[PDB]
């Protein structure tokens, strides 16, 4: 099993864990799943921007990122809106190096 | 009575008035009469406050009343676009019942 | 401004955004042509004057 | 980008677009007045030689 | 109050409408009576005190 | 702007160019 | 002025500014010095 969780894809909901993220009780009498499968997506309408990419390494972020969007969609008021993913600033390098850096000491 | 509040309130949520009209399209009748930016013409209240918006910077964006009632107009158009409940009925009519 | 309460056309910015994100790029290479064609034309600003 | 990007409104008819916008500028007559205007400057200059 | 989104003032009739505060300000007002106290009982955090009204 | 969405949602050189 | 003070990747923009300050203020760009008023070297 450890061979195993070294290599093969964890579902999105699964990865909170490691940044200790939660799905709030209010979100269960609502879908959230297809939310996160198809309605917050990266790699936005205006194409790439460098602050877009995430190396096939340490892709975990996407999944992070997904919370990241689909809070940012349900915390406004009426619809929820499709959200695409605009820069960064520090690039992917950066936020793992960040988030490694927080993992250090929990 | 309830029925009556409930009823103002589907009015105000699903009536914007964008209702289709059958006509050529001219300069004089359009919906964005006056753009308040530039003050051009666009036939329809989803590319009227596309316009307001685009206008503005996209690093500017704050969630307002008309950012919210952009999402709003453009949620009940497709909803009403939509052929199932374009074509729909809950009650009889007296001649499908007979 | 006289031609502008006349002609047909509109100019949204919007086409050449919509068709510029269907290219197919690899994403492991620094350099983004269809990103500068956006970056460098910037379609998003008015005043066709 | 505007010789890129351009767009008519989604079913239009030509003849009721122009029919519609060429009406209020020709209802105005302005252009008419300035040809008494051009009879008096060539009559100034020709009785100043 | 004012709905953002149905633009409109809700009729949630005002607080002066309400059965339930009257009855609960009419009975506290017949159990005080001619005291100068005027609450029913008072809850301490292990046991309740009462108020020395016959009725 | 908030209250219009209130009603939305339900010199020789100047006398030569004005010559 | 703001905008201006605000392309390429993260990496590649952190070499380019690391190389632009090594190379900012060394004594091969630098214009207009004075004289020393030197008063040896005979
Ligand atoms: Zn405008
Ligand atoms: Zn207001």
């Amino acid at each position: 099993l450890a061979g195993k969780i070294m290599l093969q894809d964890v579902n999105t909901v699964q990865l909170a864990r490691v940044v200790n993220l939660a799905v709030p009780d209010t979100w269960m009498s609502l879908d959230f799943d297809t939310m996160f499968k198809h309605h917050v997506k990266l790699l936005p309408k205006d194409g790439r921007h460098l602050n877009t990419d995430i190396p096939p390494r340490m892709g975990w972020l996407r999944a992070i990122l997904r919370f990241l969007g689909a809070g940012m969609a349900m915390t406004a008021t009426g619809v929820a809106v499709d959200i695409y993913l605009e820069d960064i600033h520090g690039g992917g390098r950066s936020l793992g190096q960040r988030f490694m850096t927080w993992m250090r000491q929990e | 009575p309830m029925s009556t509040r409930i009823a103002e309130a589907t009015s105000a949520i699903v009536s914007k008035h964008p209702a289709r009209v059958g006509l050529p399209p001219t300069a004089s009748s359009g919906h964005g009469y006056q753009c308040h930016v530039c003050s051009a013409v666009l036939f329809s209240p989803l590319d009227l406050d596309a316009h307001v918006a685009s206008h503005g910077l996209h690093g500017n964006m704050t969630l307002t009343s008309s950012e919210i009632q952009r999402h709003i107009t453009e949620f009940i158009s497709s909803w009403q676009n939509h052929p199932i409940v374009q074509v729909s009925a809950d009650v009889e009519n007296r001649k499908t019942a007979q | 401004v006289l031609l502008q309460r006349i002609s047909p056309l509109q100019i949204d910015p919007t086409i050449i955004s919509n068709t510029m994100s269907t290219v197919s790029e690899s994403t492991t290479q620094t350099l983004s042509p269809a990103s500068s064609i956006l970056g460098k034309l910037r379609p998003s600003n008015s005043d066709f004057s | 980008v505007a010789l890129l990007s351009g767009k008519y409104p989604p079913d239009l008819v030509t003849n009721v677009w122009y029919a519609d916008a060429i009406y209020p500028m020709y209802a105005d007559t302005e252009v008419f007045s300035n040809l008494q205007r051009d009879v008096i400057t060539c009559e100034a200059v020709q009785t100043l030689v | 109050l004012y709905d953002p989104v149905l633009q409109k003032y809700d009729e949630i009739p005002g607080l002066s409408h309400n059965c339930p505060l009257w009855c609960f300000r009419e009975i506290c007002r017949h159990i005080s009576g001619p005291l100068p106290d005027r609450a029913p009982y008072l809850y301490l955090s292990a046991g309740v005190f009462w108020l020395m009204s016959p009725r």
